[PDB]
């Protein structure tokens, strides 16, 4: 079209690059930069139709889930696969442990603010433009 | 040393003292809710 | 030479650059600016593709979207600006039993307290200050989107834990006990911010609850209504302003059997005879004038034989429905001997007629008139006020009168009849409106008079230690008393500051950052608790440009006594001369800043910053009260009113015309017709006005004739015409309330772009005229300066 | 020898007998200041 007005920005997956920048930077994660700005580059990727808009949101969601499941430090499919029937035969009281010490209240309390912070920009700061900027810094960094 | 005591209990709690202080403010503002409203009615008379 | 030009370049592009040379050559604008628009007009169209519809479309609004950037007024650093401007863009965004329950009630009341205290007294770093911080904001933000009574006591409570939190840091670890000069400024500025939020807090209680008084209705037999007698005391006032009272008095909605209208006269003029002989009222003028206003209505009780006295002040025009909103509670409570209706003022006050905002901003005294008073009614505190009240004759005889001591005399007298035993009681709807101040110098003076008054009151009659009267009372009474004492902390605020930048003098002895993590909580929790509580009566960040204007005015008189028709356009120097005083303090101070941020000690980084903030903070208030100092022009002898009402007009020839009245005042009108129907610029005009579904015919003649627009100017009416005009256009019991429920609400953010803009503009009326000729150079430097950074935001 | 048991009191408490001192300066200086005053007037 004349003014291909569809690049909209990233919208919501701006908490989501936020999130896994503030990982990053607590160490927990082995992130990929170049995959992080090929999703980045799909997620504004100017469609015409507003019915495509949301079809590629829809069909990045699970794309996003996989990618930050993989740049974490968190097992793969497989060990999951594999255990899964030992531990649903497991005792409640292993599981509840295995929980309490899963879940960090600090980095809720973290995700929350960061939340809240993201809120409070996205209604006057637009974010887009900073997480496009700081994944290519990522990107330079790394390739050079 | 009990106020020390206190304090380094919750010396790095945000969070917790952040729920503390809601509590505190929700209670007291319904006491003096009670209050106001009994005075008013009272004035009103 | 064209040869060369027209073979080196295309015929187009060069007739373009010739044909903008030539325009700017007639503008003025220097050739050399033109190449350079030309330069980055075609390195643009190369490097960035303009061709994009996308930015075509943009620029089609773009003039009207932002009418800021000018295309043909090329400036120094235009692509910076833009870039900065795209780069703003980008990042913006586009019951029970007794015991038990009382048990209960302690309980839960200790619990809360002590959960209070390990909030208040919890030592934190900074980071859990901060996330502290975070999280307490985000509950008042919370809060504040809920309407209602509970959420303004939730705000209370929260932002008195803040500023306990505050205070305890602040008396704690922020006193440097090391210097002998870093120690008594210290606990000067420490002893101002305790004051502060002394009043802070007492100010919290005072309007902790509004009471919401509702006129009770009169008992249906017009028999069982009261006798009332209204004493309109006048003293130098011309007839012009004194007979719209009068005539809105005649028009009241209560028996004449039982009211009787007394205009008391100080100054033996025949006029006011002749006017009260003319229109049936009475009349006194007493041979000795002897306690002013006080001693005058004294005389007028000697005389006048009702069950109630009403005062009424000289401007104060009472609408129609007055008595019969106000007297229903004199019969039901017997031991009520005060009640007290709110002071409008449709004349524009000086902040509103300098400063260009009169419907935008409320008035100065909304805040009290809406807020404070209904506060006090609950705890038995409403004194007062002058105006627009009504007194039983039968507790006031037994007090002796208007107080006589005091230059607050109302005051006074609502002191001894709460210290005899008797109530008070207000009521919220505006049904009388005045005349504002005319200029800053009457504002000043009136507010150092009442100043006066109250300081004499609390070192004479001293509310805190008397006789009986409840604490409540006492407390509100000391709040309103101390709320002029408050010029000698607003002084060590505005030149605190400078301590530091001019004599090292560390005031507060902690880092910038607690500093910053400790103060900044206090602020935006009462600023957001009071823009809650006073809504709709009181923008945010203004009440400290009132309390600038006075400081240096009233700290002098109250201190004292605690021991003891704008034809030209100008600025008053004599008021302005402490603000000029104190701008350039504060800017020599922010001059040594700037140094010291260079060859001073690179650990100071950051405490230079906080104070430089606070004296850009000082600048801002001190330039808006500037501002207020500068008189606009003003050669309207009646001042109009903004009301719009359905009307008619009547020619001589019997042709009836619809019309619109958008405003009107004591001696004209103002009109609009769809389509110029038929006037002309002296015809004699009958004006239809409507009161209900009774019409009143005016006769008119017209002014101006600007199209739709219609002036029309009354023709000398008869008594009974003029009472007719007052009951249609100024006693009406519906302008007032709805001009204070139009006002609009408070937002902070706004009410700050507000504010700065103002002092900016009050930097610029002080770039035209200098007291002391040199101060002008630096007043334009400044404002150069700061225009330039406003183009370049 | 008002001034060295003075220094020697300040030596020993420097929070509370700070503030008397200072508030006794204070004191006296606007004592001196209105009888220098009064006298210049004379
Ligand atoms: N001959 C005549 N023309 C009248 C009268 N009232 C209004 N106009 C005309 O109508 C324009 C709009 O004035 P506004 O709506 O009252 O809005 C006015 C008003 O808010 C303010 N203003 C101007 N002069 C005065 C003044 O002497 N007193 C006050 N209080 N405001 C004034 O400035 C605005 C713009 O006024 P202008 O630029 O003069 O432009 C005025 C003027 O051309 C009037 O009584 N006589
Ligand atoms: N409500 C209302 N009343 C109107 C209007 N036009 C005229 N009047 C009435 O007619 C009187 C005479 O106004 P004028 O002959 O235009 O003579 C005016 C005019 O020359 C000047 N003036 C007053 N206000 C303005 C204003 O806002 N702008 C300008 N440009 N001149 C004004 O001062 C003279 C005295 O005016 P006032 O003292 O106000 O007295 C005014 C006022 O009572 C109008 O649009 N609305």
């Amino acid at each position: 079209s004349s003014l291909w007005q569809y690049w909209r920005g990233l919208s919501g997956w701006n908490f989501y690059f936020l999130v896994k920048f503030g990982l990053l930077w607590a160490g927990y994660l082995n992130f990929h930069p170049l995959l992080n700005l090929v999703f980045a580059a799909f997620l504004l990727m100017p469609l015409p139709r507003y019915s495509l808009h949301r079809l590629r949101h829809w069909i990045a969601l699970p794309i996003g889930f996989a990618l930050f499941w993989h740049d974490t430090w968190l097992p793969g499919p497989e060990s999951i696969m594999s255990q899964g029937s030992q531990v649903a035969g497991f005792s409640t009281d292993y599981l509840i442990d295995l929980v309490t010490r899963f879940i960090n209240w600090q980095m809720i309390g973290a995700i929350f603010v960061l939340l809240v912070a993201w809120l409070f920009l996205s209604q006057w700061i637009r974010i887009t433009v900073f997480v496009v900027a700081i994944l290519l810094w990522l990107n330079v960094l790394t390739l050079a | 040393p009990w106020f020390e005591r206190l304090w380094y209990a919750l010396a790095n709690h945000p969070i917790l003292l952040a729920v503390l202080a809601a509590i505190s403010v929700i209670l007291l503002a319904w006491v003096l809710w009670r209050l106001l409203r009994i005075i008013s009615r009272r004035r009103l008379n | 030479m064209s040869i060369l030009t027209r073979w080196l370049l295309i015929p187009p592009v060069n007739a373009r650059l010739i044909g903008r040379y030539r325009d700017y050559r007639r503008h003025g604008a220097s050739a050399f600016s033109a190449t350079l628009g030309c330069f980055w007009m075609i390195l643009a169209w190369i490097f960035i593709p303009l061709e994009h519809p996308r930015w075509q479309r943009i620029r089609a609004e773009h003039k009207n979207l932002y009418p800021h950037i000018n295309a043909s007024r090329p400036r120094p650093l235009d692509p910076v600006r833009y870039l900065i401007q795209t780069c703003w863009l980008l990042i913006g965004a586009s019951h029970l039993s007794a015991g038990a329950r009382r048990l209960i009630l302690g309980i839960i009341v200790t619990f809360s307290l002590i959960l209070a205290l390990i909030c208040v007294t919890q030592p934190f770093n900074p980071l859990a200050q901060f996330i502290f911080l975070m999280l307490l904001w985000g509950v008042a933000l919370i809060v504040r989107r809920m309407p209602g009574r509970f959420s303004a006591l939730m705000l209370i409570v929260l932002s008195l834990t803040v500023s306990c939190r505050y205070i305890w840091w602040r008396y704690t670890s922020t006193l440097n006990w090391d210097d002998p000069v870093s120690l008594v400024c210290g606990l000067i500025l420490l002893f101002a911010e305790t004051y502060a939020w002394i009043v802070l807090v007492l100010g919290y209680f005072q309007v902790v609850w509004p009471l919401n008084r509702q006129p009770v209705p009169l008992p249906k037999d017009m028999s069982l209504w009261p006798s009332v007698d209204i004493f309109v005391p006048t003293y130098n006032e011309d007839l012009n302003v004194v007979k719209n009272t009068i005539y809105a008095s005649l028009g009241i909605d209560w028996p004449k059997d039982k009211l009787n209208i007394w205009i008391l006269d100080d100054g033996g003029r025949e006029e006011f005879r002749q006017f009260a002989q003319n229109v049936g009222v009475k009349y006194i003028a007493r041979t000795t004038h002897e306690h002013a206003k006080a001693g005058n209505i004294n005389n007028a009780l000697k005389y006048a034989k009702g069950e109630f006295v009403s005062i009424f002040d000289c401007d104060h025009v009472p609408t129609r429905s007055f008595l019969q909103m106000t007297m229903g509670w004199f019969l039901k409570e017997k031991q009520l001997a005060m009640m007290q209706t709110p002071h409008h003022f449709f004349s524009p006050d000086p902040f509103e007629r300098n400063l260009g905002r009169f419907r935008k901003t409320p008035n100065e005294g909304t805040l009290f008139y809406g807020l404070v008073q209904d506060g006090n009614d609950m705890w038995d505190a409403t004194f007062f006020c002058g105006s627009c009240a009504v007194i039983r004759r039968k507790p006031l005889d037994e007090i002796g009168g208007i107080a006589v001591e005091t230059v607050t005399e109302d005051a006074h007298t609502s002191l001894r009849l709460h210290r005899r035993g008797y109530t008070s009681a207000y009521m919220r709807i505006p049904q009388a409106a005045g005349l504002a101040t005319e200029s800053l110098s009457a504002h000043i003076g009136q507010r150092i008079r009442w100043a006066r008054g109250m300081v004499q009151i609390f070192r004479l009659d001293n509310p805190l230690t008397g006789k009986g009267l409840k604490f409540a009372q006492r407390l509100c009474y000391v709040n309103a008393m101390f709320h002029f004492l408050s010029g000698i902390p607003r002084l060590i605020f505005l030149t605190a500051p400078l301590a530091f930048l001019l004599l090292h003098a560390y005031i507060i002895y902690a880092p910038a950052l607690m500093i910053a993590l400790f103060v900044l909580p206090h602020m935006i929790h009462a600023s957001l608790t009071n823009s809650k509580i006073q809504g709709k009566y009181r923008h945010s960040f203004w009440s400290e440009i009132y309390e600038t204007v006075l400081a240096w005015y009233i700290a002098p008189p109250t201190l004292v006594a605690l021991i003891n028709l704008v034809e030209e356009e100008y600025v008053d120097w004599v008021i302005s001369r402490p603000y000029i005083f104190l701008v350039l303090l504060n800017l020599v101070g922010v001059a040594v800043g700037i140094w010291r941020y260079f060859y001073g000690p690179p650990t100071e980084m950051l405490t230079v910053v906080v104070s430089m903030v606070w004296v850009f903070y000082n600048l801002i208030v001190l330039g808006g009260a500037v501002a207020v100092s500068v008189e606009s022009k003003q050669v309207r002898r009646s001042h109009r009113v903004e009301m719009t009402m359905p009307a008619a007009i009547a020619r001589e020839d019997g042709h009836l015309f619809s019309c619109t009245v958008q405003d009107f005042s004591d001696g004209g009108l103002g009109i609009k017709i769809n389509g110029q129907a038929q006037i002309l610029e002296g015809q004699k005009v009958n004006l239809l006005l409507k009161r209900g579904q009774q019409e009143y015919v005016f006769p008119t003649q017209v002014a101006r004739v600007m199209g739709n627009e219609v002036g029309l100017k009354l023709m000398p009416l008869t008594t009974q015409q003029h009472i007719d005009f007052v009951q249609c256009t100024f006693a009406r019991a519906d302008t007032w309330a709805l001009w204070q429920d139009s006002y609009p609400e408070d937002k902070p953010l706004e009410s700050l772009l507000d504010i700065l803009k103002l002092g900016f503009r009050g930097y610029r009326h002080l770039a035209e005229f200098a007291p002391s000729s040199v101060k002008g150079i630096f007043r334009v430097l400044t404002s150069l300066v700061s225009w330039v950074v406003s183009f370049i935001p």
